[PDB]
């Protein structure tokens, strides 16, 4: 839901305008929703991962008490404590 | 079809006065529909003189009108001179109009030493429509995924202040820069994740 | 000549005083300057009402009178 | 010696006891009119700040050509498109009937319903302009009339709009609603008026005593109001001097009005910047009329000095620098907002007001008066009376000054200024601004009487300029009574203060029962918006369907050799407002969008990418620069909007972007022959050696035997530099946005330190222009193109001075310089590092010298170069740096703009630099780099790159015989080139 | 100038008798001494001693407000029209538009003279030209030529390449030529030593 | 200035160097005497007589009710008004000032 | 400090 909000934010034309989350339990269908989102932004599906965006990715992922992905996201130094944990 | 004339624009009495005469007696002289004025950019009434790159600025700035289709307007244009309205094939614009399409623009520029210099730009539409369907296809493809190389590397480099990669070393080696050349059809390939001439593809039957 | 010994002598006591030779023509000119800067102020406001308005607003009243 | 030491000092004590006695008169002047009013009569009006506006045929095209891409794209059959169409039949000329004509009668109606609704208005328009052909500039206003009304929510928030009138919809029905009158005011509108009843707008007439409602005249004054509803009225002739006319006030729209009608009007701004010049030019490219002139002057009505100067002005020759103009009509609105001033207040900014209104008015007329020895021409004075001479409360003087300006009158016939002035005194009624009042003017409205908006009084009193009125005036002073019948209001203030407090007390107890029924719900029962951030995108060509490109263009398929083809592949700058991007939003925008503001702030280093850990918390974003501190992309525009417009753009000249170079302290050293020889110094072996060969025998030189170094005695006969400054002349150019960095693109140190900042510029946009043609690696080029092809015919006109003045200045000042310094002087040296940096290319490389016009000539010469075979890609562009000594060689040929001069006219650098303009006085020295990356069409499709567009043709051309380098010339018309006599 | 310089570092007083000023340079002012050092250059490819541009006919008007580059493209210009036979320069325009003779010679460094007038006598307050600039420029050489000979409306480049830029103008006037630009243009390119240049 | 002051003076107690009065009435006849100035006259002998008849007046009473802190005993302002405001010929502001 | 006053001084007689 962080991730969705960050392309919001991305490709909203400098308008601050209505979150489609505004919480995180409609996300429990993630496949409408994320369809509804990337029609509201379709400019999104085809533009690749700003990288201001990909870094707060990253430290998403490794954001802590939080429970760690499951998916290796970069291989960076700190790939071992991706990869282990 | 020249809707738009980037003049020199120096704020000067002789400059504005002899190009908007230059480019009025050239547009009747290649028989323009009367009631037809180019619109007149004057770039350097926000932009400065820079004596260097004042027609590159020009320059640009027509692509960009070109391509969004915005005439922007000479914003200090408090008062036209009203020895211009001599010129009837000239219009002033003081506010940004956004047309439907320009189709082509003129870049004029006059330099000390007697150095008058005229570049006309047409739209890419107009080169499109030399080339078959396919062709038209299979560039457009190539320019999506280009552009989203260049999104990342833009926005890569604007974060990281890394926008000008100085190159340490030249594509070619000491010992393979003579064959690299003395091969007109030599071409880069990728090693090392680095675009370098390589042994194999210099004089190579494969590339002829 | 002598004159000319004389001057430069004059002005070599003043160095080893540490005294300054032009000092209070130096805030002579710019109390000059300050009065010209007061005087141009004053003749704005003059210029700007009149001589009867300017010479009719003196103080008369006084208590003791 | 017979000298004094002490004379000096008692000049000092003397010129300080002078001093006292100019502070203390000074002072006494002070504390008897006070700080307001001392500061208020300062001399405002200058006769070389007038800004004069009278391009009306280029106007009207501007506006036409607004309109019709406005309908061509649906953001307009409406008032305010009707009101447009007004204008520019105001401005109908042959001229501009050909330009609507050619724009209309080749309108493709096939692209749109939209299209066919553009063209056939514009049949429309050019109908109705060639009817206008010929005849007056009419001002005719069509806003819909618009009246108050005020609603309080249900949660207690009082809302004022300006809502259309459901019985009056046209000025017609406004004048005829005048004529009607209503019940508490108890062919043509005469008959109209009913019996026994005062019509809102009505003329008094003096009877033997005072003055009193008049049948004749109010029906004439009306009448004129109903012919100036259906026709328009020509103020053409109409030589008017408006003060008071400023932004949202009555005068603005009379001023409007006068305009659109014709009339050459002197308007007077007590707030003379770019801000109101900007508005006034806008105003006159609207409304400004075939014929008419608008004169923007600064003035201040509060001195006596300013008065006298501007009449001095209006009535002066253009040969004596005058307007040569006589007026016919003076509308003195001008004044001073004074509130909370009681009998008990009134202090010196009451006096000052007062001043204004009533004693400099006076003067105003009388200097006209003595200007004029025609006794044919009067000047019609609009003075603007008021009905209520302090029934209002706390006002200070301005019911004095109202009243005062009723004596005029009685004054027109007691004195002999009867026949150059007439008096026309309006007594101006309940007029919304367009606040405190305006949510009452529905309540004052509701009881019969009415309250007028700015559009609706400026129409009564332009139609008090009516000839029928202007007549009237000139037989008989007018009192016109534009009370909307406030004046049968018994206890008009007790009433109004009634209708404001209950206003008051329903809305404030609405919000207190909303509040407190929001903490009850609260303690009984015990959305989040997105926050926008940069999206920035570098927007290659939107590259279209075949389909529709093909409709764009003929079937011209298999016809061009796209070898031969040259297109734009990528473009970039570095230049005052930054780069390409942000230059081009602030071009046909005027303002920065979020992405722009970011990209500036980010070029200009306010603001800097932060990852990682920000005082713990896990950050990744934008944060200051000086501060460290996170900033959200809103803030950044909250924060860095005003520091980017002031170091952006053209401005004055900072010391800190050019080595400390001060235009204002231009140093420069004279040779002195020293006529007494100076004490020594020391210095070492070779420096004593040196001064010795330079000097000869003016100079000693002896070895100190305890430290081995040498001192020196400069003799008499010795020629010594002392240093001296000047205030150099120009102090403004157009410079890259302070901050600006190579460092901020990656360029190293290294390269910074060896190599100028012209040449770091041009590396900083030809990489950015790369990367705009999509060449991520430069040597991609290298993947399709052999490296025999890729050329930099890109070059400055004076390129490296800063180099130059190392070499010739610095080296002369036995700075420390290095020792390459030349080598980096040499226009061909960007293109050296360029290629040594970034492209490693052994393709054609030019380097054109064009001065101004470079850049063109190296598109040409890249064209040439591709064209030939000898490249593929090509680099062409241009580029310069500001320095000291190009600014003052170009100011020494009066090539650039004197900045005292533009000051002295009122100007700022902001508006400077003036293209085709009536005032342009030379141009404005600017710095920076422009290159772009030109292909072959084939190529360009071959590798995908963004083709920007097509350079179907460049050129360059000389003029001829003459003994002038910078004179421009016709030599360019070689591009138009042919026999008449396909 | 010299109390907007050196503010409190010194002091000027109006002579009373005759009105001009005393300046009176205090402790603490900063001023240049002359010096001189042995440059390790004394020897040059100079223009033979005795060569004037009078003998070649180029007046004295043009000899004082244009800079001795120039000088030598003019009569490097004339003598290589009349090499090739031209004896009256518009006679090219007999067989060719004013729009098709161009001239395409450029210097590496040209100006010299100008630009060493603009940057240290100009900072030494001697006599120079207001003009200096345009004289500075390596374009302005080819400009002279045009006004003074060809008057021609042709293509006009002018390269700079430092010492390879005579061939790189002849280089640019093969690709004008064969563009259809021109028919006729002079390439070429030009420089003159000065003592800073040399330095 | 002066205004103030008398005014001052004529509320303050004689302790501190005053009157001790309060005023029962003012009579503002005060007026300088200005012929021969019409519209195009208007000089600054007119300006200042304005304000000795007009601006000073409302001033002089101003101070007093600036000085009075009772409510209970007014003082009686005898304007000079005049039925000719600008009816006669030439006389500055002296009409202006009337009105 | 005198005794840079007395070199001035002396300077100064060698001057005249
Ligand atoms: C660059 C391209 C060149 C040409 C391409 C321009 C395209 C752009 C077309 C103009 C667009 C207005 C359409 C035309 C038609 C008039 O020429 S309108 C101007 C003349 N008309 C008037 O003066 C009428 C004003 N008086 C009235 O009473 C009007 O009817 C009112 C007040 C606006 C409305 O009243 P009601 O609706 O009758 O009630």
């Amino acid at each position: 839901g962080d991730f969705l909000r960050r392309v919001e934010e991305r490709f909203t034309s400098s308008a601050g305008t209505v979150s489609l989350l505004q919480n995180f339990n409609q996300l429990n269908e993630p496949e409408q929703f994320t369809a509804d989102f990337f029609e509201k932004f379709p400019q999104a599906g085809k533009q690749l991962i700003s990288e201001e965006d990909c870094d707060y990715f990253l430290m998403l992922a490794a954001r802590p008490g939080q429970k760690p992905v499951p998916f290796v996201p970069v291989l960076d130094e700190r790939f071992e404590f991706f990869f282990k944990k | 079809d020249i809707g738009v004339a980037s003049f020199h624009g120096t704020s000067t009495v002789a400059n504005d006065k002899n190009e908007s005469a230059t480019i009025n007696n050239m547009m009747k002289h290649l028989g323009r529909s009367e009631g037809n004025p180019v619109f007149g950019v004057f770039q350097k009434y926000l932009t400065g003189h820079p004596k260097g790159a004042a027609g590159a600025w020009m320059l640009n700035g027509a692509i960009q009108i070109l391509e969004s289709g915005l005439v922007p307007g000479n914003r200090n244009a408090d008062n036209v001179d009203k020895l211009l309205e001599q010129y009837e094939y000239v219009l002033y614009p003081s506010r940004s109009i956004q047309t439907d399409g320009i189709k082509a623009v003129s870049v004029t520029s006059f330099g000390f030493g007697q150095k008058g210099a005229q570049a006309v730009v047409v739209h890419p539409d107009y080169l499109f429509a030399v080339l078959d369907r396919s062709t038209y296809e299979e560039y457009a493809t190539k320019v999506s995924a280009r552009n989203k190389k260049t999104y990342r590397y833009m926005h890569n480099a604007i974060t990281r202040n890394t926008m000008f990669v100085a190159k340490d070393k030249a594509p070619y080696s000491d010992e393979l820069e003579q064959p690299v050349y003395l091969d007109p059809l030599a071409r880069v390939e990728e090693n090392k994740k680095k675009l370098v001439f390589s042994d194999k593809t210099i004089q190579s039957n494969q590339s002829y | 000549n002598k004159k000319l010994a004389k001057q430069q002598l004059e002005v070599l006591a003043r160095y080893l005083q540490s005294r300054l030779k032009q000092g209070s023509l130096k805030s002579f000119i710019k109390e000059k300057e300050a009065s010209a800067v007061l005087q141009k102020e004053l003749d704005l406001w003059e210029a700007e009402h009149g001589e009867f308005y300017a010479k009719g607003i003196q103080p008369t009243f006084s208590a003791l009178k | 010696q017979s000298r004094l030491k002490q004379g000096s000092l008692k000049s000092f004590i003397k010129e300080k006891e002078a001093s006292a006695v100019l502070q203390k008169e000074l002072d006494l002047w002070e504390a008897e009119h006070g700080e307001f009013y001392a500061k208020g009569i300062q001399p405002t009006f200058s006769a070389l700040k007038s800004r004069t506006y009278d391009s009306y045929w280029n106007w009207a095209r501007q506006d036409v050509l607004s309109m019709y891409f406005d309908i061509i794209f649906g953001k307009l059959v409406d008032r305010e498109t009707i009101n447009q169409c007004i204008q520019i039949m105001n401005r109908a000329n042959p001229t501009l009937i050909k330009f609507m004509q050619y724009h209309i009668d080749h309108c493709p109606e096939y692209k749109g319903e939209t299209y066919k609704l553009a063209k056939r208005l514009g049949q429309q328009l050019i109908d109705n302009c060639k009817q206008v052909l010929t005849e007056d500039p009419v001002y005719k206003d069509v806003s819909r009339i618009t009246g108050p009304k005020t609603k309080v929510s249900a949660k207690g928030n009082i809302e004022y709009e300006e809502t259309q009138k459901d019985s009056v919809r046209k000025f017609e029905q406004y004048v005829y609603e005048m004529a009607q009158g209503g019940a508490m005011t108890k062919q043509p509108v005469s008959s109209t008026i009913p019996s026994q009843t005062i019509p809102f707008l009505h003329i008094q007439k003096k009877t033997k005593d005072g003055w009193e409602y008049n049948k004749k005249l109010s029906s004439l004054y009306l009448d004129g109001l109903e012919s100036a509803a259906i026709n328009g009225l020509t103020f053409k002739d109409k030589y008017v001097l408006v003060t008071g006319a400023g932004a949202g006030s009555i005068g603005a729209e009379i001023l409007q009005g006068l305009i659109s009608g014709g009339a050459k009007v002197i308007v007077t701004t007590s707030r003379f910047s770019k801000k109101v010049t900007e508005y006034y030019q806008n105003m006159y490219a609207r409304y400004g009329a075939a014929g008419s002139t608008l004169i923007v002057v600064p003035f201040n009505q509060g001195s006596k000095q300013d008065v006298d100067a501007l009449v001095q002005y209006i009535y002066d020759e253009p040969k004596k620098g005058g307007l040569g103009w006589d007026l016919d009509a003076i509308i003195p609105f001008a004044a001073i907002p004074e509130n909370g001033n009681g009998l008990d207040n009134i202090d010196s900014k009451s006096e000052f007001a007062h001043r204004i209104m009533l004693t400099n008015l006076l003067r105003l007329l009388g200097a006209v008066k003595s200007k004029k020895p025609t006794d044919t021409r009067p000047a019609q004075c609009i003075l603007p009376l008021s009905p209520n001479h302090g029934t209002f409360g706390f006002d200070g003087l301005y019911s004095e000054s109202k009243i005062s300006l009723e004596t005029l009158f009685n004054r027109w016939y007691s004195e002999d200024w009867g026949s150059k002035l007439t008096v026309c005194g309006a007594v101006i009624g309940w007029t919304r601004g367009t606040s405190a009042n305006n949510i009452i003017a529905e309540g004052i409205e509701k009881l019969g009487v009415r309250t007028f908006s700015q559009k609706e009084m400026a129409f009564n009193i332009l139609g008090l300029l009516t000839p029928e009125i202007v007549q009237l005036c000139q037989e008989e002073p007018v009192m016109a009574d534009l009370n909307g019948g406030l004046q049968f209001i018994d206890n008009l203030k007790d009433f109004t203060s009634k209708l404001r407090t209950d206003l008051l007390e329903t809305a404030d107890i609405r919000r207190a029962v909303s509040i407190e029924s929001a903490i009850e719900q609260k303690v009984v029962n015990g959305k989040v918006m997105v926050e926008p951030r940069a999206n920035m995108k570098f927007d290659f060509p939107t590259l279209k369907s075949y389909d529709e490109i093909k409709q764009i263009a003929p079937e011209l398929e298999g016809m061009l050799d796209l070898e031969n083809v040259v297109v734009v592949t990528g473009f970039a700058e570095v230049g005052p407002w930054g780069n390409s991007r942000t230059r081009w939003e602030m071009e046909a925008y005027g303002e920065f969008s979020l992405e722009g503001a970011i990209e500036m702030a980010w070029i200009m280093g306010f603001i800097k990418y932060h990852n990682g850990n920000l005082q713990g918390k896990p950050y990744s974003g934008w944060v200051d620069a000086k501060t460290q501190t996170p900033i959200d992309e809103k803030d950044i525009k909250s924060k860095y909007e005003e520091e980017i417009l002031e170091h952006s753009g053209i401005r004055l000249i900072e010391p800190e972007l050019f080595n400390g170079y001060d235009p204002k302290k231009k140093q420069m050293i004279q040779e002195i022959v020293v006529q007494h020889d100076l004490e020594p110094f020391e210095c070492s072996k070779e420096t004593a050696e040196q001064y010795k060969h330079e000097h000869g025998e003016k100079c000693e030189i002896f070895e100190i035997e305890e430290s081995g170094e040498y001192t020196v005695r400069i003799l008499k006969g010795a020629t010594l530099y002392v240093p001296k400054a000047l205030r150099f002349d120009r102090l403004v150019a157009g410079q890259i946005p302070t901050g600006w960095d190579a460092r901020t693109y990656g360029i190293p140190e290294d390269t910074i330190s060896q190599v100028d900042p012209i040449t770091l510029y041009v590396l900083v946009a030809t990489v950015e222009a790369l990367l705009s043609a999509g060449i991520t690696d430069p040597y991609e080029f290298y993947k399709y193109v052999h490296v025999s092809e890729v050329g930099n015919c890109s070059g400055s006109g004076m390129g490296g001075v800063s180099a130059l003045r190392g070499m010739f200045k610095d080296r002369y000042a036995d700075k420390p310089v290095q020792n390459d310094i030349l080598q980096e002087s040499f226009i061909n040296t960007m293109s050296a590092w360029v290629n040594m940096l970034l492209l490693s290319s052994s393709g054609p490389i030019k380097t054109p010298v064009g001065a101004c016009a470079t850049a063109v000539e190296s598109v040409d010469i890249g064209i040439e170069t591709i064209l030939s075979g000898k490249a593929k890609v090509v680099l062409v562009g241009g580029y310069d740096d500001f320095q000291e000594e190009g600014s003052y060689e170009f100011a020494n040929m009066n090539a650039t703009s004197n900045s005292i001069e533009e000051f002295k006219h009122g100007r700022t650098p902001k508006e400077m630099s003036r293209p085709t303009t009536t005032t342009r006085n030379g141009f404005m020295e600017a710095q920076g780099s422009g290159i772009q990356v030109i292909m072959t069409a084939d190529l360009a499709l071959k590798m995908g790159v963004p083709i920007h567009a097509v350079l179907a043709m460049t050129a360059t051309a000389t003029d001829k015989i003459g003994r002038s380098v910078p004179a421009p010339g016709k030599g360019i018309l070689t591009t138009a080139r042919e026999h008449h006599g396909s």
